[PDB]
């Protein structure tokens, strides 16, 4: 499960919002008003989707494997861009490996929905046609499937 | 285990509602949610209707995508844009003998004519897609591609997003229950949900309501029961809320006894497609046996099924659990030796596929690449164990569980047209009630493009429901009163009983969602074929089920909750609970097993094509308190023979 | 899952150590532990001897005994006092054909021909025995008789704290290692523990260590895994103490891949003895088959012992097993129809049998009414799921897994004698460390009657052992700081680590003990034949257990404790941890299948008289870290026949 | 698993020990000083063997079968007295049952442990016999047991 090292998390109070307690697809990370750092409220239901880990601005969240499964020493750590994310694999005997892949072709923010698409119509409702259809399916004519006789 | 840091109680008559109107509401912003939004976006602008979605976490990450995948599953390729052209119909023909027999042929033939579409818009807004040299998307097997999807999700959810608007995204707020037609007891007028981060009570009020909230996790005891309780192969986010709150309304379910039982490394659940499929990885016993060879026998009764190329899913994992019977486990998947023969001598080109197979692990569940460092395993150097996990309820996937929804006019036979009041696209048995991805049964093998596909189909529908029926269905007043009240009841009945002991989750008037939580997975895990039984069960054991969970249903009457996030806990809970009991009566309900590998009936052990090749549809009526079952034949509605 | 409320932190150099000087340390206040302290108590006088008595609890109500017991499982009856006479080669034959032909005949007439004294001592004492209104004691089965023994504990604590005097008993104090003569190498000098109520090391100095801290329990995943993990059938409270510490002072250990599966009520796991043996109930499966008839035939390919009568617990098991796979659950108790005939339908005997049917429960296993009282489950009316728990190590109850001890001068033959330095009565391959009870390997059957029996014995033998060899063992000091400062290690660990997570319990740098043994049950339950596998096991599996048992005990050395109560469990996960991987390994080592039923070598399925009718004994020599095993045929001491 | 009342806890007034932290066999019972009122610290290790539940002077301790597979309603609670112990048994559907067994058939603390045994000598150490033996066994004699031809 994920976990915050209170040394490098700030409780983001320099942005408008709180990065792991916004991004959680469980709703597991929240902040302790107190100390004004965040924490996992309920790591046995962490998926370990490490959704907090690369959004933390500050680069304060990791992930401890499981413990019913999972010896100590070993960790996964990225570091996500905008066109790409770099990972570092530390293995419990200490090997490291570091990769790189690609995350995104185009800027972010950069999408626009019916680029290229004629307006809808009452006559287009009717159909079995979806926006941009035939062509971004890749053909002139929408595909055709034989029915049993 | 849930401990809160501090108290966060309500009570419902001190809780603002907020009333939101709209004409199509889709609940649940994950891949099929998403699509309905993008599509309904578009063609909303036909009537200015307005189009809401509600999501109970944030859309960037929600959903089973959070990690990102590793590549889309459903890609037929009607050009050659692939390695790999495939047709329709061998793709129909294909999900339809993986089911054993059983698919909606009209609703598979349906996305998969409209998935490729959906797949190049995906790159076209920014999804980086593996290529060969000659800029052909690379196959993984013959239906998917590789990608480097990391973004996958965030890259859906701006597309969303830029659809639909964000003032029309409502995130942080749990959909509990539907609401209903005043005037029309199977018409659908809304939804109630409530925030997670403030206290503030959510109405509501729409046309039309798309189910989209994925399938169902954590309704049986996992292999890992402490903290990795959380490591559930499929998004433990999703709790059968769709099922819920759509069976509630008396939308119909079917196939809900097809559960998915997922063959994946151990423990951390690693992905075995690319392996399998990619690397070409093999699979052996404890002894060096490629059970897929040396178990081909056990699979000539299975006719045609057995001689079918892929082998169905659920027969290839009928040979693993012969295995695991037998007791020749551990079951490895032999990295070392694909590798190894893959590369064939050339350490650059080793170097290149061992990136790869990195690659398939970080960008979708890094808890694999985070087991193999944490026990020193190397790939390239030693296998891996493998195993099959608990059971899970879903209709995306490789399950086809989920409510009976409407086909296309154009290839939907009118076998399979007689429960809808009224015909639209994905529509259930209630009208203005449409499912979607997981929520949608009887035609699997979506996943995410195909999911993200459909939601565009229902979409396009629900404007075409809106615009030419005009629905205008009215909410009533006395039910949202009482459902508010029971929206935050659990958190008053803390309150109220929590001084009988000193000890906060230790009392006798009330259990939280963690303690409901692990008796309906020791109840599953049990009696519903869990992994405590092999998944094995019979008429006897479905019975008890059904009594422990009658128990259990009782004192969810009686659920307490400490805080908001606690508060979801309960209602998720609540919607497992009757999913598992749905699951357990269709089951119950089918006197056959025609998916050895994801559940044999020891009391019916053979497939029965003679009285069973049909879909099983369930209604549960409120009021009564009744479930009701039929029979619905199959029939083969697309060209192909075996 | 352990959550302090507040922490108790001491580094070890800020504890004050108390230095206990005696002659006989007696480890564990169980009943095993009590008749050692009773009857030390009496020799010790002849020298003016010392006795010491240290228990982890409060002796009152300490261990398996607890809630009270509702028979004496174990009395011979040589002169008619019960309702049935037995003789002791009858016993002794009993005894060897449960353990399928391998037990220490020597040791089990030993305490068969004391036995009865005991429990004549017991009645003398307060303890209200049953009886007939002849007068008889009223008999269970052949070898028990039912009690009224709610307060058996706390009669047999008063009866060791008026022998030795309770100024010679210190309670709350946890042993966590021995101490070895300084001297000699392959001798005990005393032992180290802690308080769990204060900040206080002990450093106890003996000439003679008795070990009495029962068996070992929480090695396994249970089948619950909530609350409800707690509900272990054998008592939660052993955690396999004397077995750590015997182990890692290179005392022998026997049989120790014996373990026992007990078949009891569903969950609660109330006894079955009375409603077996007493109320004739009977157990058929969820098809109203008796099974014991099915499959009697099942057992004819284990001559002779499958043929004895009565017929071997783990061959009952194995008939349960084998239903169980082929899937004919639920498994019932006929209670309903057990006290319909029973009563003959007179409403006053009917009051009268279920009234003892409830004290049955009521005097020994409280959850199993509770757990009726809340499923609704009137014996009389329906009947009750019985089904088998995960596996247990210990040696007085079906299991005879424990230290390979010495026997009585007159029963023992030479064969046995050959790996013990001096022949003392109980006493293991280490000079002057004795084990009793449970900690007593290769002589089952004892329960409660022969474990405090077997004390007595043991207690004896020690006095005899300190007037005749005079021992003067020298503690070293060296070793005692080491000890002292391992002991506080884990709150040491917590306190330098815990600032690098914002929650105490999920840290990189360390585990909390009930995340160790999270990891501990998981590893058993998968490889070492637990309930995951139906009891099944082989050559591959056992040995991956190794690897991963490497694995958690090389981060025993990273365990983190918040107080003393943690303190305490992080060394009983590290008993725990030691005890697997004995049971492992003798697993591991007999090549062959003898007690189906409890465990089952998948690659070595059938029992073998040719090879393997020898006990397993091994020694774990600490300085080199290896294990030896060493096979010792087993040869009948008493005359008998099948 | 156990649980205290707060209403009938008085986290044992004036007494000179805590009865249920005293006599827990697995220390779960202890004391909140804050409050003043006991609880159980670990309920999952928790065998509910009721010997706090017994021993607490004022009945404050009762307990709430696991959740795991305990519907909500079922209770058990026991009087327990010098000579005999009282139980009621209330099921989930209002049934309720009441037994009363002995526990014992002489005065507490009244053992005298070698009663009538004569003293023990040099001599008897070397021998079989136990304390009390062999006349306590009840037998003419010490048991003998046939060994193996
Ligand atoms: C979990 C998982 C899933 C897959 C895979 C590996 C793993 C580890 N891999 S492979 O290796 O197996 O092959 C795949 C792969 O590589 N390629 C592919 O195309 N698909 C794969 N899937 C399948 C797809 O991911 C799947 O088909 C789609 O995501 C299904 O879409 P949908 O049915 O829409 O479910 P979702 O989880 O995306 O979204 C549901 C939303 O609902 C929310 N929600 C739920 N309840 C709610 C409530 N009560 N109120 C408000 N909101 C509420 C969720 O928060 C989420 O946003
Ligand atoms: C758990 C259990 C056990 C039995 C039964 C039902 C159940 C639910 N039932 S039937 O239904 O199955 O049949 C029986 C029955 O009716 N009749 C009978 O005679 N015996 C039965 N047993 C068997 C007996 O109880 C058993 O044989 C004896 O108690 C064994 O005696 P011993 O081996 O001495 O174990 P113990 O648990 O009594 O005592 C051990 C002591 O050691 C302490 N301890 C442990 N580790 C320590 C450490 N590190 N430092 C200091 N102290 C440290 C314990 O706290 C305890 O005080
Ligand atoms: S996102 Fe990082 S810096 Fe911000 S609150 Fe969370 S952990 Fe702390
Ligand atoms: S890893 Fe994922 S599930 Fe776990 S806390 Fe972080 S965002 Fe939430
Ligand atoms: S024994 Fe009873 S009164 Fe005393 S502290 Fe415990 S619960 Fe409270
Ligand atoms: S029931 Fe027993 S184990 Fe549980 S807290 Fe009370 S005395 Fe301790």
């Amino acid at each position: 499960p994920s976990f915050v090292n209170p040394e490098k998390c700030d409780g983001c109070k320099a942005l408008e919002r709180t990065a792991c307690e916004y991004i959680c697809p469980n709703d597991l990370m929240t902040l302790d008003k107190e100390k004004m750092k965040a924490y996992n409220r309920e790591p046995d239901m962490c998926w370990e989707c490490y959704s907090c880990v690369k959004m933390c601005p500050q680069g304060a969240i990791d992930v401890r494997g499981y413990v019913d499964y999972s010896p100590l020493g070993g960790a996964c750590v990225p570091m996500r861009g905008t066109s790409d994310i770099m990972w570092t694999v530390k293995y419990r005997n200490g090997k490291v490996l570091r990769f790189k892949f690609a995350i995104r072709t185009t800027p972010w923010g950069s999408i626009q929905p019916f680029e290229g698409f004629p307006e809808p119509t009452e006559e287009a409702l009717k159909s079995e046609l979806l926006a941009g259809e035939p062509e971004i399916i890749g053909t002139s004519e929408f595909p055709q499937v034989k029915k049993k006789a | 285990v849930y401990y809160p840091k501090k108290y966060e109680l309500y009570k419902a008559d001190e809780v603002p509602t907020e009333v939101v109107e709209t004409d199509i509401l889709i609940i649940g912003g994950g891949f099929s949610g998403c699509g309905a939004a993008y599509e309904a976006a578009y063609w909303a602008k036909l009537g200015g209707l307005k189009v809401t979605l509600v999501e109970k976490a944030a859309v960037e990450r929600s959903g089973a995508v959070a990690q990102g995948l590793s590549a889309i599953n459903t890609y037929i390729d009607l050009t050659g844009r692939s390695e790999r052209q495939n047709t329709l119909e061998d793709y129909v023909r294909y999900v339809t003998l993986d089911m054993m027999g059983l698919a909606r042929e009209d609703l598979v033939a349906d996305y998969a004519r409209h998935v490729d579409g959906t797949v190049h818009l995906f790159e076209k807004w920014g999804l980086p897609i593996w290529k060969t040299p000659d800029g052909k998307y690379v196959r993984e097997g013959q239906w998917q591609i590789m990608i480097h999807g990391e973004s996958y999700k965030p890259i859906i959810a701006e597309a969303a997003k830029m659809a639909v608007g964000e003032e029309n995204i409502y995130e942080r707020v749990f959909i509990f229950e539907l609401l209903k037609d005043k005037n029309d007891p199977n018409a659908v007028a809304g939804a109630v949900g409530f925030s997670v981060r403030e206290p503030k009570f959510y109405v509501f009020k729409a046309k039309a309501v798309i189910l989209a909230t994925g399938g169902a996790t954590l309704l049986f005891r996992p292999r890992s029961t402490g903290e990795a309780a959380g490591r559930t192969w499929y998004a433990i986010f999703d709790t059968g809320s769709g099922y819920y709150m759509g069976l509630k309304a008396g939308a119909m379910l079917t196939q809900f006894e097809h559960r998915f039982i997922p063959f994946r490394f151990k423990d951390g659940y690693g992905p075995v497609g690319a392996w399998f499929l990619f690397f070409k990885c093999k699979a052996k016993n404890a002894y060096g046996e490629e059970y897929i060879k040396t178990r081909a026998a056990e699979l000539e009764k299975y006719k045609p099924y057995g001689a079918a190329q892929p082998i169905p899913t659920p027969l290839r994992n009928h040979q693993v659990m012969l295995e695991i019977m037998d007791g020749n486990q551990p079951i490895y998947m032999h990295t070392e030796e694909a590798l190894a023969e893959l590369a064939g001598g050339d350490k650059k080109k080793l170097k290149h596929i061992y990136e790869e197979a990195f690659e398939d692990f970080l960008d979708m569940t890094v808890s694999q690449a985070l087991l193999w460092a944490c026990q020193n395993i190397d790939p390239q150097e030693q296998p891996s164990e493998a195993a099959p996990a608990e059971p899970y309820i879903m209709g995306s996937h490789s399950g086809e569980a989920g409510f009976w929804v409407c086909g296309p006019e154009d290839l939907m036979p009118e076998e399979y047209a007689k429960l809808f009041p009224l015909k639209y696209n994905r529509m259930t048995t209630v009208k203005g009630l449409f499912a979607i991805g997981d929520c949608a049964g009887a035609n699997p093998h979506k996943f995410s493009s195909g999911s993200f596909t459909e939601g565009r189909i229902a979409a396009k529908a629900a404007v075409r429901f809106i615009l030419e029926q005009k629905p205008n269905p009215e909410i009533d007043d006395a039910v949202v009163e009482e459902l508010k009240k029971k929206a935050y009841a659990p958190m008053e009945r803390f309150m109220q009983y929590k001084d009988l002991s000193t000890a906060d989750d230790v009392n006798p008037e009330y259990i939280l969602p963690w303690q409901g939580l692990v008796r309906l997975q020791k109840i599953m895990d049990e009696y519903a074929a869990g992994i405590a039984t092999i998944y094995k069960t019979n008429e006897k054991m479905l019975q008890r089920a059904l009594e422990l969970l009658a128990f259990l249903k009782e004192d969810l009457e009686k659920l307490a909750a400490r805080d908001l996030h606690e508060l979801m806990r309960a209602w998720e809970l609540v919607h497992r609970v009757w999913t598992a009991e749905a699951h357990v009566r269709h089951m119950l309900f089918r006197k056959e097993t025609r998916w050895p590998g994801y559940y044999y009936r020891t009391d019916y052990p053979e497939l029965n094509d003679e009285e069973w090749k049909c879909f099983v549809c369930s209604k549960y009526d409120a009021e009564k308190d009744e479930w009701t079952f039929e029979k619905v034949p199959y029939v083969q509605v697309i060209e192909w023979s075996f």
